[PDB]
């Protein structure tokens, strides 16, 4: 689902983020 | 339990002016920031069907959401469409959500002090907020 996978593409790099800081 | 503060974030970043709900024109501003060029968006997202995107909605649509996705994530990233994602493309999406997201923590950080906007502190008040 390219509509579902557009809202998930900003939740995956703002999970980056997070995944990042905690390091 | 830990996941559903995760997508209250990503609720947030759409939500700029903050009122619960996300518009047609709050979420078309985020994909035209991802290099995207919308209405069907909305309301497949929409059970009660007032136009627009409560947190509720939004909660069912990313959990039932949890392959195909992360597919779909790297064309958004790649802007050209050449199979790769360089590192001016990489940096720039990255830095474009990064930088709206500072944006949406300083609006909480502001909210949290109890300004919330056309408020003020003076240098005592300041002190308190900037220490401790
Ligand atoms: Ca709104
Ligand atoms: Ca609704
Ligand atoms: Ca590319």
């Amino acid at each position: 689902e390219v509509t579902v996978g557009k809202f998930y593409a900003t939740f995956l790099i703002q999970e980056y983020f997070r995944k990042f800081k905690k390091r | 339990e830990e996941q559903i503060a995760e997508f209250k974030e990503a609720f947030s970043l759409f939500d700029k002016d903050g009122d619960g709900t996300i518009t047609t024109k709050e979420l078309g501003t985020v994909m035209r920031s991802l290099g995207q060029n919308l209405q069907d968006m909305i309301n497949e997202v929409d059970a009660d069907g007032n136009g627009t995107i409560d947190f509720p909605e939004f909660l069912t649509m990313m959990a039932r959401k949890m392959e195909e996705e992360i597919r779909e994530a790297f064309r958004v990233f790649d802007k050209d469409g050449n199979g790769y994602i360089s590192a001016a493309e990489l940096r720039h999406v990255m830095t474009n959500l990064g930088e709206k997201l500072t944006d949406e923590e300083v609006d909480e950080m502001i909210r949290e002090a109890g300004i919330d906007g056309d408020g003020q502190v003076n240098y005592e008040e300041f002190v308190q907020m900037m220490t401790a």
